[PDB]
């Protein structure tokens, strides 16, 4: 809860999630997996902090895009939008 | 970083 700016970044991913959520309407595995994919990445950052410093993360945008790319097989379009948030994959 | 978490939080919101 700090001084944020330009809600385009947030709204961008937000509306993007809608495409995904809608596209994978009958795919709870995709929506759940996709979130866990990102969360796996975010958690590892947290992990390093909890360890005190002597801990390297077990994920990167590479793991994120990796698992996501599997979900968006016949929907390469949604994937194109994804990379705009993370280009390290 | 905001990126992923910024987008993840979205789902929880769009879900409702």
């Amino acid at each position: 809860s700090l001084q944020n700016n330009q809600p385009v970044e947030f709204n961008h991913a937000i509306n993007y999630v809608n495409k995904i959520k809608n596209r994978f309407q009958g795919q709870p595995d995709i929506y759940k997996a996709f979130l866990e994919i990102l969360h796996t990445y975010q958690k590892e950052q947290r992990n390093a902090k909890e360890a005190g410093g002597n801990y390297t993360p077990a994920l990167t945008e590479q793991e994120v895009y990796a698992q996501v790319a599997r979900l968006f097989k016949n929907q390469e379009d949604l994937l194109s939008e994804f990379g705009q948030f993370l280009p390290d994959a | 970083r905001m990126n992923i978490q910024m987008l993840l939080e979205a789902a929880d919101y769009l879900e409702r």
